[PDB]
DNA sequence: TTTGCCCGGA
DNA sequence: TCCGAGCGAA
DNA sequence: TTTTTT
C-alpha cells in the first residue's frame, strides 16, 4: 500500500498513545518519508500535544507521498486494545484514504486480525509552534516532577513556576495553606540521570492549571527525564524524549488577573 | 483590547454609586465604623448590588482583602458539601484584623443555592459571627429561606431613577469627551429602563456607531423596549390599530412569535389599570395562542386572531 | 479579647438566664420541668407520668417559627440544670451511618469534658451527663439519608436526655417523631413581652425609640425577635430616632415576605377580599401567581379539593353559586390539559405561569368568599394510589386467567368478574362447606390462587360489595377452604412473574 | 469540504466571507467594524429571525480580527455541543482565564444558538463574563430572547438583525445571477422576494431549484411560472379567482371552483389560506366584526390543518367561514 | 522566628500525629520553653487526647514566648504526607501567627520544601488533668492489649474490664455470645519487656465502647508497652510512653 | 388543618 | 412477621 | 421538575 509502517510489537504504539490519550480527543497524523508527526488540541483549547515518531521506531517503514489521517482517540484506543501486545502491528493506508488499517499479525501462527477505522475530515494546520529563544530551559528526572506536581495539586488548582538565577521554585497557595518546593541545579557524574539542568537568560514567573499538569505528567512513563521550556510570552513546552522521537505538551499559562 | 466602559467605569468606592441613597449612606457608615452585619442585598439587574458588596469589602479590609474575603458565585460549586467544609473552615480560621473588622463571605447570586445548602449555613453564621460576617446578593429575595433572612439585615435596592442614571452618564461623558444632545441622553435613559449596565452599553454603542449622541443616532441602533410596544398594542381602542402595531412594530422587525406572546402575557399580568377579571380572560386567550405556537403553528395569523379575541373581550 | 462594640447586637443582648427570655414562659417552664425530673422518671423506666404527663418521654421536641428563642431556651435549660451539652445541627452530616458511628455512642456514656470540668466540685450529679441537642431537624436534606428515622429510634432508645428542634412541626417528614417526643410549642411573642428589652437596648445604644411604634415593628418582622434586633441595629447606624415620622417606610422596607404552606395557600387564594377592586389593587395578580409558585405541586390539587367548599362573595349579578362552580370546573379541566403538556417529553416549563392561572387563580376568583368549613387535604393523591394498587391487582388476575378467557383486562373487570363472583362466592352462601370442591375446580380451571380470590372479591362496588358478606361466613368454612386448597397442587400460569 | 465549492448547496456556497459581503444590516455592520477598528469590542448579542446573517457576521468578525487562522483562536460552541453547568465551569472558564496557544491576543468566545442553554448554565456564565472581561469577550446569538435570562441580557450589547429588506435581497440575487450565468424576469424576482419573507436561505434554495428546473439554463429564463412550478405554490390569479368565487357565487359554484383550481396544479389548502389572508388584510371593511370572525375562524382552520384532518371538510370550512364573516358587512 | 523546633527526622512527628489522628479532628498545641503539650477532645466528647513532647525529642528547640496553635488533623496529615521521612523537619512560627510553617530539608540533595498551614479558632480552654488517686494501675505489652481488644471487638460493641486481686478480666457480651480473656501478673526474666504488672488497691469494674478502644490501640506503634489506670467511676487512663514524652488517652466509661 | 400503598431492612 | 420511605406512577 | 420582580 501507499503507507506501510510496521511496529515490531504493538505495545510501543499503545504506550505512546496512552501517553497523551487523556488530554485530547481528536488527533491528526501526518505521515511522510521521514516518519509520522501528530498534533491534537484539548477541548478547552488550552493544551496542545505534538508527537514525533521517526523511522527508527519502526521495523519497516514506507510512505510514498505525504498523507493526513484524522481520527478519534477513543476509537483508536478501543481498537488497539482488541490486539495483543506481542503481535506485530502494521499501519496501512492508501492514497486519499477513507480509513486507516491496523493489522495485527503474529508469526507463530497464521492468524491475521485486520481492523479498519474510518477517518475524519479534520482540516487543521499544525503551525510548528515552537518559539526560537525560550527564556528558561531546564531538565530534570520525570519521577521528581511527577512527585512535585502531585503533592502541590492537593493544595491548589493552580501551580506557579518561578525560574531565577540557579533556582527553580514551584508554588501552590490554597484554602488549607500553601506549599513551596525549591530545587537547585546539580551535576552528579555517578548518576547523570538524576541531574537537574538549568539555563536561563530572563527570569520567569508563570501560573498553570493543576489538572493540565496532572495530565501532562502521565508522559513520565515514556521517558526518564522531562525538559521544560518557559518564556514570558509563549506557551510552556514540556518535552519527553523517546528512543526515536518525542512527545511535547504546549500548555498556555493563566492570565495574570 | 481596551476595557468596555461598563467595566472601565465600575465604581471602586461607595461614594461613586448612584441611587438607593439612604442604603448607600448606611453602607458608608458601616465601612467607616466596622461591625458589618450579615446582610442580604436584593433587586433588579444592573443596579449596583455586586458593586456595593465589593466596595464595602474593599474599604473594610484594606490590604487584608486577599486573605479575609471568600467570594463564591454561580460559577462556583456551592453544594451542601462546600457549605459544610470550605465555608465552615474559612469561618473557623485564624486571622488577626484591626478592631471592628471581620472576615467576609460573599455569596453572589445566592438565589440559585439549594434550600439544603442554605440550611447548612445557619449555625455557621451564628457560631462564628465574632470573626466572620456574610453578605448575600440576589435578584429574587423570596428564594432565600426565612431562617437565613432572620439572621440578616434586609437591604432591598430599588430601580435607578432617570436622574441617577443621568448623573452617572454625565460623569462618564465628561470623562470620555462625548458630544451629545439632551434628547440623545433622554433616549438612552428611555431605552435603558433603569438598568445602568444597559445605559452605559448603549452609550458606548451609539458613540462607536455615529459619534454624536442625539435621539436619531440612538434609535438607529437601539430599539425602543418591546414590552412598551406590546403594551401599546394591548391598549389600542380598535382592532385595526392594534393589528397595525403588531404588523409594523413587532412582526416586521423580526421579533419571534413566541417572544411576542410571552411578552403579551407578562404585560397583561401587570396592567394595573384594567380590572383583574378582564386580565384573567385576556390571559386565557393569550395562553391558548401560546400553546398553539409551542405546537409549531407560530404564524402571524395566530397572533392576529389573539388580538381579535382580546378585542372581543374588551368590548 | 473581643470588644463589645464588635459584636452583633443579637449576641451582646442574648439572654443569659431563663428569666431574660421573652414570651413563651409556659413553654420554657414545661421544658424545665421535663428536664429537672428526667432522672426520677428514668428510675421508673419512664412508665409513670405526673400531673403534666411528662414522665413517659425520654426526648423533647421544641417547635415554632424563626428567631423566637428555641435554641436559646434549650441551651439555657441544659446549663441551668448543670448538664454537659453535645450539639449537632444542619452543618453536620447526620445520616444514618454517621449517626450510628458518632453520637450513638454518647447516648449511654459519661462525658470526659463534664468529668474534668466539675471534678473538684463536690456533689455535682448532672455535670458528668449529656443533654444531646439536635438542632434544625427540618434542615436534614439528602445529605442525611435515613437520619430522621434513626433520630426517632434514638428518641425511643436513649439513656440520656435528648432535645430536638424544628421550625415546621406539621411537615410530613416529621411524622415519625409523633408518639415518641414531648412536644413543646413556641409561639410568636407579643410586643408587650419584649417592649422592656427593646427599650433597654435603645437606652444602652443611645438612640430614641418611641414605644408606640414598637407594635408595628413587631408586626413588620412577624414576631421574629432576632430580626427586630437586627432591624434596630441596622437602622440606628444613620437614623437615631425611630418614631411615627419614619415607621411607615421602615416597615415597608423590612417587611417579612414569607412563603405560605399548602393549607394557608388554599385559604388565602379562596379569600374574597383579595379579588375586590381595593383588594386586587393591594394584593396583585402577580402576588396570586406567586402564591401558586410557593408550592406548585399541591396548590392546584388544594384548589381543586376545596373550591366547592365556600360561600362566595364575588358572585356576579344573577349568577348562582352552581353556575360559578361550573365555570371554575371548566377552567380546572383546561388547566389539567396544560399540566399534561408541561410534564411531557417537551418539558414546556414556560407554560408554568399559564397553569398557575388556569388551575388555581381563575377558578378561585370565580368562587372566592368565606370557607364553609375547614380546608381539606386533597383526596386525589390517596385515591390515585388506591386506583394504582387495584390496576396492578387486575393485571395480575388478568394474566393468570389469560389462557382461558378472551378479553382485555377492562373487559375482565366489566363483564367477567360479576359471573366469577357467582361461581366463586355465592355457592359458599347457599351451601356452606359443600361448595369448597366446586369453587376449587373453577379456580383450577382459571389458574387462580387464594390471593386472586381475595383480590377479585375486593373489586365490586355498590350493592355488590363483599366485605360484610365474607365477614359473615363461618370460620369453619373459611378454614376448610384454605386447608383443602393448601392440601393439593394447583396449576401455574406464569412462574416467577 | 470535498472537491470544489461548486459541489456545495447555494446556501453554503454563497456564505459571506468578509463583512463587506453581509447585506441589509448596515447599521450593525458599521458599528461592529468600528468597534474592531478602535479596539473597543464589548460583549455582543445578535438577535434575529432565521437566515438574516448572524452566524455569518460573527464568523466574518472573527476572521477580520484574527486573520485566516481565527479557527484556532476562538472558542465556538453551539446547540450541537453539550453546554451544561459543568462545561461552563470547566471548558469555558478555562478558555476565558488562559492565554492563547497560537498567537498572543485577547480571547473570543462565541455562544451560537444560546437560547438552547439551560437557566443554570446561563447563571453560571454571569460572573465568568464579568470577571474575565479584560482579556475575553463573549458573543451570544439567538432567535428567541425569552429563553435568555434577564441577567445575561443585561451584560450584552444588543443588536437586532432585521428581516432582509428588498434592496439587499435584490443585490444578492444580482451577484448570484452573474456568477451562475442565470436570467431572472422582473415578475419572477418580485415573486421570489415576496415568498422569501426576508430569509436569504429561502431565496437561495428556491433559486437553485429554479435553475435545476430549466431545460437549458443558458438560454431559458426563470419566469414566475417556473417559481410557482418548483415551489408548488398558487399563482396570484388562482388566489383571486377562488376568493372572487367565494365572495360572489353560490355554494355549488364556489365548491366547484375551489376544487377545480386546486386540482389544476395540485395546490395545498394551507397555501390558499395564507394567500387569501394576505389579500383580505388590505380590504377596507365597514364592520370590525367581519375582521374578528375572519381572523378567528381562519386561525382555527390553520391549526386544525396542522394536525392533518379531512382536506375536503377543511376546504368547505374555509368557504363557509369567509361567506359567514362577510354576511356581517351587510 | 519566635518558635523554631527541629526534628532531625520528620518521621517522628509523623508517627506521633498518626497515633491519634483517627480519633479527633481539631488539636490545640501549646509551645513553651520546656516543650510542647497538645490537647484534643473528640466530637462525641467521650475521649480526650493529651500529648507531651519534651525538648529531648528535638535536635534544636527555641520558643521565646508561649504560643497556642490550633490545627485540623486532616490538613496537617496531608501536608506531612507531602514530606520525606528522612528529611529534617522544622516547625516555625512568628508572633501571633495566622499560620504554622513546616519546613522539610534534605541537605544531601539540597532540596527544600516549605509548607504553610492555616491555623484555626478553637474556643476551648485546656482541661485540668492533674493526676488522680487511681484505684488500680497495671501495665502490659502493647501487642497483647491490641490483640485482646481486636479479638473482643467482634463479639460485642462494648468491652468490660474487671481488676481484682492478681487478676485482670476482659469481657465482651453481645450478638456473638460472651467472650472472656483472663490474665495474671507474671514476671519473665528471659523477656522482661513482655511482663504483665499489676497493682490494685480496691476492686475495679468499668465498661467502655469498642470503637473508642479500637482507636486507642492505634497508639501501639509508638510504644512497646501500655499503662492503664482505673478508678471506681472515672475516666480510664491509657498511657503510651515515648522516648522523651507520652501520649495519653482519657476514656469516659459507660454508666452503671 | 397532610392520603394510600407499602420500601428496604430488621 | 412487622414497618412505614417516598411518590403519585390509574 | 420551577416563571418572574419594578
Ligand atoms: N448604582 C450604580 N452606580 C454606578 N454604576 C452602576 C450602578 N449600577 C450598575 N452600575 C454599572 O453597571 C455595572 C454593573 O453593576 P453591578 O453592581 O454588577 O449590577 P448588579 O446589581 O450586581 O447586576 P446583577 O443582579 O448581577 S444582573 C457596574 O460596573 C457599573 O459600571
Ligand atoms: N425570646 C427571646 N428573647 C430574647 N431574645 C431573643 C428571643 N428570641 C430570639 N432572640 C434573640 O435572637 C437571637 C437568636 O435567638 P434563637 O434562640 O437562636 O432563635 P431560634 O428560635 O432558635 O431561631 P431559628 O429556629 O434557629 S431560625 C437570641 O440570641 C436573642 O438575641
Ligand atoms: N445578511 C446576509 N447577507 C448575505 N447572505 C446571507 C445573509 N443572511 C443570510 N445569508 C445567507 O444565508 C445563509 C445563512 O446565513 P446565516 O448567517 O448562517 O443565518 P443565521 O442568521 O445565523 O440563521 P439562524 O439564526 O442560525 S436560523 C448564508 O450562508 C448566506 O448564504
Ligand atoms: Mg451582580
Ligand atoms: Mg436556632
Ligand atoms: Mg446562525
Amino acid at each position: 500500500s501507499m503507507l506501510e509502517a510496521k511496529f515490531e510489537e504493538a505495545s510501543l504504539f499503545k504506550r505512546i498513545i496512552d501517553g497523551f490519550k487523556d488530554c485530547v480527543q481528536l488527533v491528526n497524523f501526518q505521515c511522510k518519508e521521514d516518519g509520522i508527526i501528530a498534533q491534537a488540541v484539548d477541548d478547552s483549547r488550552v493544551l496542545l500535544v505534538s508527537l514525533e515518531i521517526g523511522v527508527e521506531a519502526f521495523q519497516e517503514y514506507r510512505c510514498d507521498h505525504p498523507v493526513t489521517l484524522g481520527m478519534d482517540l477513543t476509537s483508536l484506543s478501543k481498537i488497539l486494545r482488541c490486539g495483543n501486545n506481542t503481535d506485530t502491528l502494521t499501519l496501512i493506508a492508501d492514497n486519499t484514504p477513507d480509513s486507516i488499517i491496523l493489522l495485527f499479525e503474529d508469526t507463530k501462527k497464521d492468524r491475521i486480525a485486520e481492523y479498519s477505522l474510518k477517518l475524519m475530515d479534520i482540516d487543521a494546520d499544525f503551525l510548528k509552534i515552537e518559539e526560537l529563544q525560550y527564556d528558561s530551559t531546564l531538565s530534570l528526572p520525570s519521577s521528581e516532577f511527577s512527585k512535585i506536581v502531585r503533592d502541590l495539586s492537593q493544595l491548589s488548582d493552580s501551580i506557579n513556576i518561578m525560574i531565577t538565577k540557579e533556582t527553580i521554585k514551584f508554588v501552590a497557595d490554597g484554602d488549607i495553606g500553601s506549599g513551596s518546593v525549591i530545587i537547585k541545579p546539580f551535576v552528579d557524574m555517578e548518576h547523570p540521570e538524576t541531574s537537574i539542568k538549568l539555563e536561563m537568560d530572563q527570569p520567569v514567573d508563570l501560573t498553570f492549571g493543576a489538572k493540565y499538569l496532572l495530565d501532562i505528567i502521565k508522559g513520565s512513563s515514556l521517558s526518564d527525564r522531562v525538559g521544560i521550556r518557559l518564556s514570558s510570552e509563549a506557551p510552556a513546552l514540556f518535552q519527553f524524549d523517546l528512543k526515536s522521537g518525542f512527545l511535547q505538551f504546549f500548555l498556555a499559562p493563566k492570565f495574570n488577573d | 483590547l481596551q476595557l468596555p466602559w461598563v467595566e472601565k467605569y465600575r465604581p471602586q468606592v461607595l461614594s461613586d454609586i448612584v441611587g438607593n441613597k439612604e442604603t448607600i449612606d448606611r453602607l458608608q457608615q458601616i465601612a467607616k465604623d466596622g461591625n458589618m452585619p450579615h446582610m442580604i442585598i436584593s433587586g433588579m439587574p444592573g443596579i449596583g448590588k455586586t458593586t456595593s458588596v465589593h466596595c464595602l469589602a474593599h474599604e473594610l479590609l484594606g490590604r487584608s482583602y486577599a486573605d479575609g474575603v471568600l467570594e463564591l458565585n454561580a460559577s462556583d460549586d456551592r453544594g451542601i458539601d462546600v457549605v459544610r467544609n470550605q465555608i465552615k473552615h474559612f469561618a473557623q480560621k485564624k486571622l488577626h484584623l484591626p478592631p471592628g473588622k471581620h472576615k467576609i463571605v460573599i455569596l453572589d447570586e445566592a438565589d440559585s443555592m439549594t434550600a439544603g445548602a442554605q440550611q447548612a449555613l445557619r449555625r455557621t453564621m451564628e457560631l462564628y459571627s465574632n470573626s466572620t460576617r456574610f453578605a448575600f446578593a440576589c435578584n429574587q429575595s423570596n428564594k432565600i429561606i426565612e431562617p437565613l433572612q432572620s439572621r440578616c439585615a434586609i437591604l432591598r435596592y430599588s430601580k435607578l431613577s432617570d436622574e441617577d442614571v443621568l448623573k452617572r452618564l454625565l460623569q462618564i461623558i465628561k470623562l470620555e469627551d462625548v458630544k451629545y444632545t439632551n434628547d440623545g441622553l433622554e433616549a438612552i435613559i428611555f431605552t435603558a429602563e433603569g438598568d445602568m449596565r444597559q445605559a452605559i452599553n448603549n452609550l458606548q454603542s451609539t458613540v462607536a456607531g455615529h459619534g454624536l449622541v442625539n435621539a436619531d443616532n440612538v434609535f438607529k441602533i437601539v430599539d425602543s423596549p418591546h414590552p412598551l410596544i406590546v403594551k401599546k398594542m394591548l391598549l389600542a381602542s380598535n382592532l385595526e390599530d392594534s393589528i397595525q402595531i403588531l404588523r409594523t412594530d413587532l412582526w416586521k422587525k423580526g421579533y419571534s412569535s413566541i417572544d411576542i406572546v410571552t411578552t403579551s402575557f407578562r404585560v397583561t399580568k401587570n396592567l394595573a389599570q384594567v380590572k383583574e377579571s378582564v386580565r384573567l380572560e385576556m390571559i386565557k386567550e393569550i395562553g391558548l395562542t401560546h400553546m398553539r405556537i409551542l405546537e409549531g403553528v407560530g404564524t402571524y395569523l395566530q397572533l392576529a386572531s389573539m388580538l381579535a379575541k382580546i378585542h372581543k373581550l374588551n368590548n | 479579647v473581643v470588644r463589645e462594640e464588635d459584636k452583633l447586637w443579637t449576641v451582646k443582648y442574648a439572654p443569659t438566664n431563663l428569666q431574660q427570655v421573652c414570651g413563651n414562659k409556659g413553654s420554657v417552664m414545661k421544658l424545665k420541668n421535663w428536664l429537672a425530673n428526667w432522672e426520677n422518671s428514668k428510675k421508673n423506666s419512664f412508665k409513670h407520668a405526673g400531673k403534666d404527663g411528662s414522665g413517659v418521654f425520654r426526648a423533647a421536641m421544641l417547635y415554632g417559627p424563626p428567631g423566637i428563642g428555641k435554641t436559646t431556651a434549650a441551651h439555657l435549660v441544659a446549663q441551668e440544670l448543670g448538664y454537659d451539652i453535645l450539639e449537632q445541627n444542619a452543618s453536620d452530616v447526620r445520616s444514618k451511618t454517621l449517626l450510628n458511628a458518632g453520637v450513638k455512642n454518647a447516648l449511654d456514656n459519661m462525658s470526659v469534658v463534664g468529668y474534668f470540668k466539675h471534678n473538684e466540685e463536690a456533689q455535682n450529679l448532672n455535670g458528668k451527663h449529656f443533654v444531646i441537642i439536635m438542632d434544625e431537624v427540618d434542615g436534614m436534606s439528602g445529605g442525611d439519608r435515613g437520619g430522621v428515622g434513626q433520630l426517632a429510634q434514638f428518641c425511643r432508645k436513649t439513656s440520656t436526655p435528648l432535645i430536638l428542634i424544628c421550625n415546621e412541626r406539621n411537615l410530613p417528614k416529621m411524622r415519625p417523631f409523633d408518639r415518641v417526643c414531648l412536644d413543646i410549642q413556641f409561639r410568636r411573642p407579643d410586643a408587650n413581652s419584649i417592649k422592656s428589652r427593646l427599650m433597654t437596648i435603645a437606652i444602652r445604644e443611645k438612640f430614641k425609640l418611641d414605644p408606640n411604634v414598637i407594635d408595628r415593628l413587631i408586626q413588620t418582622t412577624r414576631g421574629d425577635i432576632r430580626q427586630v434586633i437586627n432591624l434596630l441595629s441596622t437602622i440606628s447606624t444613620t437614623t437615631k430616632t425611630i418614631n411615627h415620622e419614619n415607621i411607615n417606610e421602615i416597615s415597608k422596607a423590612w417587611e417579612k415576605n414569607i412563603a405560605l404552606k399548602p393549607f394557608d395557600i388554599a385559604h388565602k387564594m379562596l379569600d374574597g377580599q383579595i379579588y375586590s377592586d381595593i383588594g386586587s389593587r393591594n394584593f396583585t395578580l402577580n402576588d396570586k401567581i406567586a402564591l401558586y409558585f410557593d408550592d406548585f405541586d399541591f396548590t392546584p390539587l388544594m384548589i381543586q379539593e376545596n373550591y366547592l367548599s365556600t360561600r362566595p362573595s364575588v358572585l356576579k349579578p344573577g349568577q348562582s353559586h352552581l353556575e360559578a362552580v361550573a365555570e371554575a370546573a371548566n377552567c380546572i379541566s383546561l388547566g389539567d390539559i396544560v399540566e399534561k403538556k408541561i410534564r411531557s417529553s417537551e418539558q414546556l416549563w414556560s407554560l408554568l405561569p399559564l397553569h398557575a392561572v388556569l388551575s388555581s387563580v381563575y377558578p378561585a376568583s370565580k368562587v372566592a368568599g368565606h370557607m364553609a368549613g375547614r380546608i381539606n387535604f386533597t383526596a386525589w393523591l390517596g385515591q390515585n394510589s388506591k386506583s394504582a394498587k387495584y390496576y396492578r391487582l387486575l393485571q395480575e388476575i388478568h394474566y393468570h386467567t389469560r389462557l382461558g378467557t378472551s378479553t382485555d383486562k377492562i373487559g375482565l373487570r366489566l363483564d367477567y368478574l360479576p359471573t366469577f363472583r357467582k361461581r366463586l362466592l355465592d355457592p359458599f352462601l347457599k351451601q356452606g362447606a359443600d361448595a369448597i370442591s366446586s369453587v376449587i375446580e373453577v379456580m383450577d380451571d382459571y389458574y387462580l390462587t387464594k390471593e386472586d380470590w381475595d383480590s377479585i372479591m375486593e373489586f365490586f362496588v355498590g350493592p355488590d360489595v363483599t366485605t360484610a358478606i365474607i365477614k359473615k361466613i363461618p370460620a369453619t368454612v373459611k378454614s376448610g377452604f384454605t386447608r383443602k386448597y393448601n392440601s393439593m397442587t394447583h396449576p401455574v400460569a406464569i412462574y416467577r412473574t | 469540504e470535498k472537491r470544489s465549492k461548486e459541489n456545495l448547496p447555494w446556501v453554503e456556497k454563497y456564505r459571506p466571507e468578509t463583512l463587506d459581503e453581509v447585506y441589509g444590516q448596515n447599521e450593525v455592520i458599521t458599528t461592529v467594524r468600528k468597534f474592531v477598528d478602535e479596539g473597543k469590542l464589548p460583549h455582543l448579542l445578535f438577535y434575529g429571525p432565521p437566515g438574516t446573517g448572524k452566524t455569518s457576521t460573527i464568523v466574518a468578525l472573527a476572521r477580520e480580527i484574527y486573520g485566516k487562522n481565527y479557527s484556532n483562536m476562538v472558542l465556538e460552541l453551539n446547540a450541537s455541543d453539550d453546554r451544561g453547568i459543568d462545561v461552563v465551569r470547566n471548558q469555558i472558564k478555562d478558555f476565558a482565564s488562559t492565554r492563547q496557544i497560537f498567537s498572543k491576543g485577547f480571547k473570543l468566545i462565541i455562544l451560537d444558538e444560546a437560547d438552547a442553554m439551560t437557566n443554570a448554565a446561563q447563571n453560571a456564565l454571569r460572573r465568568v463574563i464579568e470577571r474575565y472581561t479584560k482579556n475575553t469577550r463573549f458573543c451570544v446569538l439567538a432567535n428567541y430572547a425569552h429563553k435568555l435570562t434577564p441577567a445575561l441580557l443585561s451584560r450584552c450589547t444588543r443588536f437586532r438583525f432585521q428581516p432582509l429588506p428588498q434592496e439587499a435581497i435584490e443585490r444578492r440575487i444580482a451577484n448570484v445571477l452573474v456568477h451562475e450565468k442565470l436570467k431572472l424576469s422582473p415578475n419572477a424576482e418580485k415573486a421570489l422576494i415576496e415568498l422569501s419573507n426576508g430569509d436569504m436561505r429561502r431565496v437561495l434554495n428556491v433559486l437553485q431549484s429554479c435553475k435545476a428546473t430549466l431545460d437549458n439554463p443558458d438560454e431559458d429564463e426563470i419566469s414566475d411560472d417556473v417559481i410557482y412550478e418548483c415551489c408548488g405554490a398558487p399563482r396570484p390569479s388562482d388566489l383571486k379567482a377562488v376568493l372572487k368565487s367565494i365572495l360572489e357565487d353560490d355554494w355549488g359554484t364556489a365548491h366547484y371552483t375551489l376544487n377545480k383550481v386546486r386540482s389544476a396544479k395540485g395546490l395545498a389548502l394551507i397555501d390558499l389560506i395564507e394567500g387569501i389572508v394576505k389579500i383580505l388584510e388590505d380590504y377596507e371593511l365597514q364592520n370590525e366584526e367581519t375582521r374578528v370572525h375572519l381572523l378567528t375562524k381562519l386561525a382555527d382552520i390553520e391549526y386544525s390543518i396542522s394536525k392533518g384532518g379531512n382536506d375536503q371538510i377543511q376546504g368547505s370550512a374555509v368557504i363557509g367561514a369567509i361567506k359567514a364573516s362577510f354576511e356581517n358587512e351587510t
